[PDB]
C-alpha cells in the first residue's frame, strides 16, 4: 500500500528521549518480542545513523501473563500534533458518553499490516537496554504503523471506517470511537444484547485481522462536595465548615456563609459547643442544595489542556478532580481499591483517563502526590493501559484534601 | 593496518548546511614538510587520498612536535565539519561497575590497533574531509588530502566505530554464547569460565575473526597482565576496588586541595564503608579562590581523621552472582548523612555509597530513608536489573504510621527491621482532635511589603495575649514567628489555630530538622510538648478572633 507521508512539527525534530533501565526480566521479555516482530518486518535494527530515541516498557494487561511491549510515543505524539490532530484528526461523539454500557476493544493490532512513511521511520527509534552497560543496546526502528503513536490510527481511520461500516448500518444506535489503540463501543442494549453486539463486532474485525473491558458512563454521578450532618456542632467544626464553604466559593456560584462566620465571634474555644441559628441552617441547606448540583458557568474549551488532581485520602481512598482552568471542574469522583499507594494510584490514573478519553477525546496531564523517582521506578509495575497520559509530581496542599475529603 | 571488508554508515550533514570551507593558515617550513612525510604515509596505507582543486571543501591542519620527543603530529581542526555533522546516537549510555560483573576463570584484555583508521568512511562523504597541506608559503596550490577511514577528532567516528564492531562479533558472538566480551571504546574484555587452555584458544579464534575483519589485536604475551587497572578500579580474579587513594598530608589547604580531597573521597565511597564528606564539604560553601587557603574546621579534621583510619588498610567487593538475592542495608551516619552497602552473602559486599541529599527546606529521617530506599534501587536496576531486599533501621510500626498518614503516596518494596542505632523515628505528632482544657491561641502574624516590617502575636481564649515586632521578615516569617511565641507561652498542652497554610503544611509534615533556624526552634517546642492540636482558618474573614490578631 501506497504510505502516507508525515511532517514533523515544523521548525522541530525527532524525540531524543533517554531509555529507563529496564529489570532483567523485561529486558529479556523485550528481547524476544523484537526478535519475533523484527523477523515480521515490523521493526528493523537501525545504525547510529539514527540519533533518535523513544522509551519502551514492558507491561501486562489486565489479566494476562504475557508480556506486552509498550512504546513511549509521548514526545514523538507532540512534535506530530498537527498531523494527527488538526490533519487527520478523528471526531469525538458526544453521545458516547451518554450510553449505557461502553465496552473497550483492543485494535492496536491493525497497524502492523499498514506500512509507515519510509521517510518518518527514523523517529520511531527505540532503545532495548542491556544490564550494567554490558553491551550496546538493541536499536530499532518501525516499518509499519506502531502502538502508541497518535499519528497511527489517523492514518489507519479511512481503513478503520470500511471495517465498521456494515456494523454501523447495521447497528444505528451504537457508538464506535477509536482512540489511539483501543475501540470504545457504546449502547444503551441490555446488558448480555450489548455484550453480544460486541461479540458480533469482534468478528467482523476478525475478517480484516484485528482480534472486553465494561463501563457504565451514564452512572458516573458526581462526588458532590460534602459538608457533614450533625448534632452538636463545635467552634473546631464550624472553623472548618466556613473554610470549607468559604473555599467552594470562587467555584461554585452562589455560595454563602455570612450567617455561618456570623457564628464565630471572639477568642472562643474551639473544644465548646455552640447551639445553632435556623438562618445559618439554611446556607447549610441552600448550599449543600447547591454542593451536589454542578457548577453553572463551567464549559470545556476543545483548545485547552485538561488538568487531572488527585489527592491521597486514606485506606484506599483517593479523589480526583479534572478541570481546565483550577478551580473550574469540569468533573469530580473518587477512586477506592494486595493494594500498595504506587498500586492504588496508578489504577487511579487509568481510571481518570479512560472516563477522559470517553468524555473529552483527550487524556488529562496528571498532576501526581508521589516523588517523580518513585513514581518513575514503580508506574510499570501496575500499568496496563496502551496509552500513557503526561504527568507532573506535585505536593498536595493541607486544605485541597479536606476541602475534597 | 587494515582497513576493514565492512559496510559503511550513512553519514549526513545537518539540513541546510554545507561542508565546511577554512581557509588554511600560512604553516612554516617544518610544519609543512611534516605533514608531508605523515600525509604520504597515511595515504600509503590509504587512509588518505589525493585530491584536487575542484573540491570547495577545506579543513585546516597542523603539526605539533612533542614534549621531550623529535615526533611530529598532525592535528586536523574538525570543529566546523561537527557543527555541521548530523548528530548520532549516544555511544555508550554509562559504563558497567565493576559490582555488576559475574566473576569469570579467565578474562583477557584485547585492544585494538588504530580503531578508527582501521575502518571506512561513508564514500559519499569523505569529500568533506578535505584539508589542505599547504606549500611554502602563499604561492604553490597546497597539497589536497581527503579521508578514506575515520578521522580523529571528528563528531561520528566514536560511533560508527563501535557501530561497527559490534556487529563484527555479532557472529562470534553467535557461536560463543558462553563467551562474555566487554566494547569498551577501543577496547575488548573476554571473560569466560574454560580452562585456562581452551581459553587462550578461544580468544585468538577471535584475534582471528577480528582480523579477517580489519581488526588487529594483541598475541598473547602482548596483552594486559590483571589485575586490570580500569577506570579507576583494580580487577583482580575475585574482587575488585578502586584505584589506590592517597589522601595528601599537609599543612594549609586551598579550595583546589580540598575539591580533590572531596572527589578521591566520594570515588572512595564506593566500598570503603562509611566515609564522609559533610564536614570538608561545608568548607566549599560560598568558595573564594581555588588556591585560597582554607583552615579545617575542628569538625573537618575529625571528618578527614575518621576517614584517614577508613582507607588505613584495604576494602576490596566481589563480583555478582545472579543465583543469589542482592540484600541492601542503610544506616543512618549522622547530619542528613545516611550510607549503604550491597552485598549477596552477609558481609562480602559487593559495593557500598553513601546518601546525603536535602531533597526539600524541612524534611525529616523517614522521608530521607526512603529518598535513600528509592535511589538504592535505581542503582540496583542498573547495575543487576533487579532490587535489593532492604534491612533497614527503622520499626515496621513506625513506618506503616508515617506512610498511612502522609498526604503523598509513598513506597518501599521488601524490607525488614534491623537493630542498627540511630533508629528511625517519628521525633513529635499532631492530635488528630482539639485538646480539652487545653488553651487556644489564636496565633497571627503579617508583614508590610514595603517597610519589610512585621508584628507577630497571639490572643488566647483565656484573655492572655502579646505581639511583637520583627525587624525584616516577611509574612511566611511572621507567621512561623506567631506559633512559636504560642508555642513559647503555653507549656504541655496548646491548641494553635493559623490562618497559614504554609506553617501548617510545613508542621503537619513532621519536619525534624530544617534550613530554617525558626523552624528549627518550632521544633524543639513540638518535642518537648505533651499534646498539639493545630488548626488552620481563612484570614480576613470573620473568624474567631482572626479579625481580633
Ligand atoms: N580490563 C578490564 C576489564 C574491564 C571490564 Cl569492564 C570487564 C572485564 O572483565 C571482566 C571482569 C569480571 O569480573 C572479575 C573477574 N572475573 N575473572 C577474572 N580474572 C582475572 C581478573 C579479574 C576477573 C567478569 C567478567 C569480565 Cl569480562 C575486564
Amino acid at each position: 500500500i501506497e504510505t502516507v507521508p508525515v511532517k514533523l512539527k515544523p521548525g522541530m525534530d525527532g524525540p531524543k528521549v533517554k531509555q529507563w533501565p529496564l529489570t532483567e526480566e523485561k529486558i529479556k521479555a523485550l528481547v524476544e518480542i523484537c526478535t519475533e516482530m523484527e523477523k515480521e518486518g515490523k521493526i528493523s535494527k537501525i545504525g547510529p545513523e539514527n540519533p533518535y530515541n523513544t522509551p519502551v516498557f514492558a507491561i501486562k494487561k489486565k489479566d494476562s501473563t504475557k508480556w506486552r511491549k509498550l512504546v513511549d510515543f509521548r514526545e514523538l505524539n507532540k512534535r506530530t500534533q498537527d498531523f494527527w490532530e488538526v490533519q487527520l484528526g478523528i471526531p469525538h461523539p458526544a453521545g458516547l458518553k451518554k450510553n449505557k454500557s461502553v465496552t473497550v476493544l483492543d485494535v492496536g493490532d491493525a497497524y502492523f499490516s499498514v506500512p509507515l512513511d519510509e521517510d518518518f521511520r527514523k523517529y520511531t527509534a527505540f532503545t532495548i537496554p542491556s544490564i550494567n552497560n554490558e553491551t550496546p543496546g538493541i536499536r530499532y526502528q518501525y516499518n509499519v504503523l506502531p502502538q502508541g503513536w497518535k499519528g497511527s490510527p489517523a492514518i489507519f481511520q479511512s481503513s478503520m471506517t470500511k471495517i465498521l461500516e456494515p456494523f454501523r448500518k447495521q447497528n444505528p444506535d451504537i457508538v464506535i470511537y477509536q482512540y489511539m489503540d483501543d475501540l470504545y463501543v457504546g449502547s444503551d442494549l441490555e446488558i448480555g444484547q450489548h455484550r453480544t453486539k460486541i461479540e458480533e463486532l469482534r468478528q467482523h474485525l476478525l475478517r480484516w485481522g484485528l482480534t472486553g473491558y465494561e463501563l457504565h458512563p451514564d452512572k458516573w454521578t458526581v462526588q458532590p462536595i460534602v459538608l457533614p450532618e450533625k448534632d452538636s456542632w463545635t467552634v473546631n467544626d464550624i472553623q472548618k465548615l466556613v473554610g470549607k464553604l468559604n473555599w467552594a466559593s470562587q467555584i461554585y456560584p452562589g455560595i454563602k456563609v455570612r450567617q455561618l462566620c456570623k457564628l464565630l465571634r471572639g477568642t472562643k474555644a474551639l473544644t465548646e459547643v455552640i447551639p445553632l441559628t435556623e438562618e445559618a441552617e439554611l446556607e447549610l441547606a441552600e448550599n449543600r442544595e447547591i454542593l451536589k448540583e454542578p457548577v453553572h458557568g463551567v464549559y470545556y474549551d476543545p483548545s485547552k489542556d485538561l488538568i487531572a488532581e488527585i489527592q491521597k485520602q486514606g485506606q484506599g481512598q483517593w479523589t480526583y478532580q479534572i478541570y481546565q482552568e483550577p478551580f473550574k471542574n469540569l468533573k469530580t469522583g473518587k477512586y477506592a481499591r494486595h493494594t500498595n499507594d504506587v498500586k492504588q494510584l496508578t489504577e487511579a490514573v487509568q481510571k481518570i483517563t479512560t472516563e477522559s478519553i470517553v468524555i473529552w477525546g483527550k487524556t488529562p496531564k496528571f498532576k501526581l502526590p508521589i516523588q517523580k523517582e518513585t513514581w518513575e521506578t514503580w508506574w510499570t509495575e501496575y500499568w496496563q493501559a496502551t496509552w500513557i497520559p503526561e504527568w507532573e509530581f506535585v505536593n498536595t496542599p493541607p486544605l485541597v484534601k479536606l476541602w475534597y475529603q | 593496518s587494515p582497513i576493514s571488508p565492512i559496510e559503511t554508515v550513512p553519514v549526513k550533514l545537518k539540513p541546510g548546511m554545507d561542508g565546511p570551507k577554512v581557509k588554511q593558515w600560512p604553516l612554516t617550513e617544518e610544519k609543512i614538510k611534516a605533514l608531508v612525510e605523515i600525509c604520504t604515509e597515511m595515504e600509503k596505507e590509504g587512509k588518505i587520498s589525493k585530491i584536487g582543486p575542484e573540491n570547495p571543501y577545506n579543513t585546516p591542519v597542523f603539526a605539533i612536535k612533542k614534549k621531550d620527543s623529535t615526533k611530529w603530529r598532525k592535528l586536523v581542526d574538525f570543529r566546523e565539519l561537527n557543527k555541521r555533522t548530523q548528530d548520532f546516537w549516544e555511544v555508550q549510555l554509562g559504563i558497567p561497575h565493576p559490582a555488576g560483573l559475574k566473576k569469570n576463570k579467565s578474562v583477557t584484555v584485547l585492544d585494538v590497533g588504530d580503531a578508527y583508521f582501521s575502518v571506512p568512511l561513508d564514500e559519499d562523504f569523505r569529500k568533506y574531509t578535505a584539508f589542505t597541506i599547504p606549500s611554502i608559503n602563499n604561492e604553490t596550490p597546497g597539497i589536497r588530502y581527503q579521508y578514506n577511514v575515520l578521522p580523529q577528532g571528528w563528531k561520528g567516528s566514536p560511533a560508527i566505530f563501535q557501530s561497527s564492531m559490534t556487529k563484527i562479533l555479532e557472529p562470534f558472538r553467535k557461536q560463543n554464547p558462553d563467551i562474555v566480551i566487554y566494547q569498551y571504546m577501543d577496547d575488548l574484555y573476554v571473560g569466560s569460565d574454560l580452562e585456562i587452555g581452551q581459553h587462550r584458544t578461544k580468544i585468538e579464534e577471535l584475534r582471528q575473526h577480528l582480523l579477517r575483519w580489519g581488526l588487529t589485536t594483541p598475541d598473547k604475551k602482548h596483552q594486559k597482565e590483571p589485575p586490570f587497572l580500569w577506570m579507576g578500579y583494580e580487577l583482580h580474579p575475585d574482587k575488585w576496588t578502586v584505584q589506590p587513594i592517597v589522601l595528601p598530608e599537609k599543612d594549609s589547604w586551598t579550595v583546589n586541595d580540598i575539591q580533590k580531597l572531596v572527589g578521591k573521597l566520594n570515588w572512595a565511597s564506593q566500598i570503603y564503608p562509611g566515609i564522609k564528606v559533610r564536614q570538608l564539604c561545608k568548607l566549599l560553601r560560598g568558595t573564594k579562590a581555588l588556591t585560597e587557603v582554607i583552615p579545617l574546621t575542628e569538625e573537618a579534621e575529625l571528618e578527614l581523621a575518621e576517614n584517614r583510619e577508613i582507607l588505613k588498610e584495604p576494602v576490596h567487593g566481589v563480583y555478582y552472582d545472579p543465583s543469589k538475592d542482592l540484600i541492601a542495608e542503610i544506616q543512618k551516619q549522622g547530619q542528613g548523612q545516611w550510607t549503604y552497602q550491597i552485598y549477596q552473602e552477609p558481609f562480602k559486599n559487593l559495593k557500598t555509597g553513601k546518601y546525603a541529599r536535602m531533597r526539600g527546606a524541612h524534611t525529616n529521617d523517614v522521608k530521607q530513608l526512603t529518598e535513600a530506599v528509592q535511589k538504592i534501587t535505581t542503582e540496583s536496576i542498573v547495575i543487576w536489573g533487579k532490587t535489593p531486599k532492604f534491612k533497614l533501621p527503622i520499626q515496621k510500626e513506625t513506618w506503616e504510621t508515617w506512610w498511612t498518614e502522609y498526604w503523598q503516596a509513598t513506597w518501599i518494596p521488601e524490607w525488614e527491621f534491623v537493630n542498627t542505632p540511630p533508629l528511625v523515628k517519628l521525633w513529635y505528632q499532631l492530635e488528630k482532635e482539639p485538646i480539652v482544657g487545653a488553651e487556644t491561641f489564636y496565633v497571627d502574624g503579617a508583614a508590610n511589603r514595603e517597610t519589610k516590617l512585621g508584628k507577630a502575636g497571639y490572643v488566647t481564649n483565656r484573655g492572655r495575649q502579646k505581639v511583637v515586632t520583627l525587624t525584616d521578615t516577611t509574612n511566611q516569617k511572621t507567621e512561623l514567628q506567631a506559633i512559636y511565641l504560642a508555642l513559647q507561652d503555653s507549656g504541655l498542652e496548646v491548641n494553635i489555630v493559623t490562618d497559614s497554610q504554609y506553617a501548617l503544611g510545613i508542621i503537619q509534615a513532621q519536619p525534624d530538622q530544617s534550613e530554617s533556624e525558626l523552624v528549627n526552634q518550632i521544633i524543639e517546642q513540638l518535642i518537648k510538648k505533651e499534646k498539639v492540636y493545630l488548626a488552620w482558618v481563612p484570614a480576613h474573614k470573620g473568624i474567631g478572633g482572626n479579625e481580633q490578631v
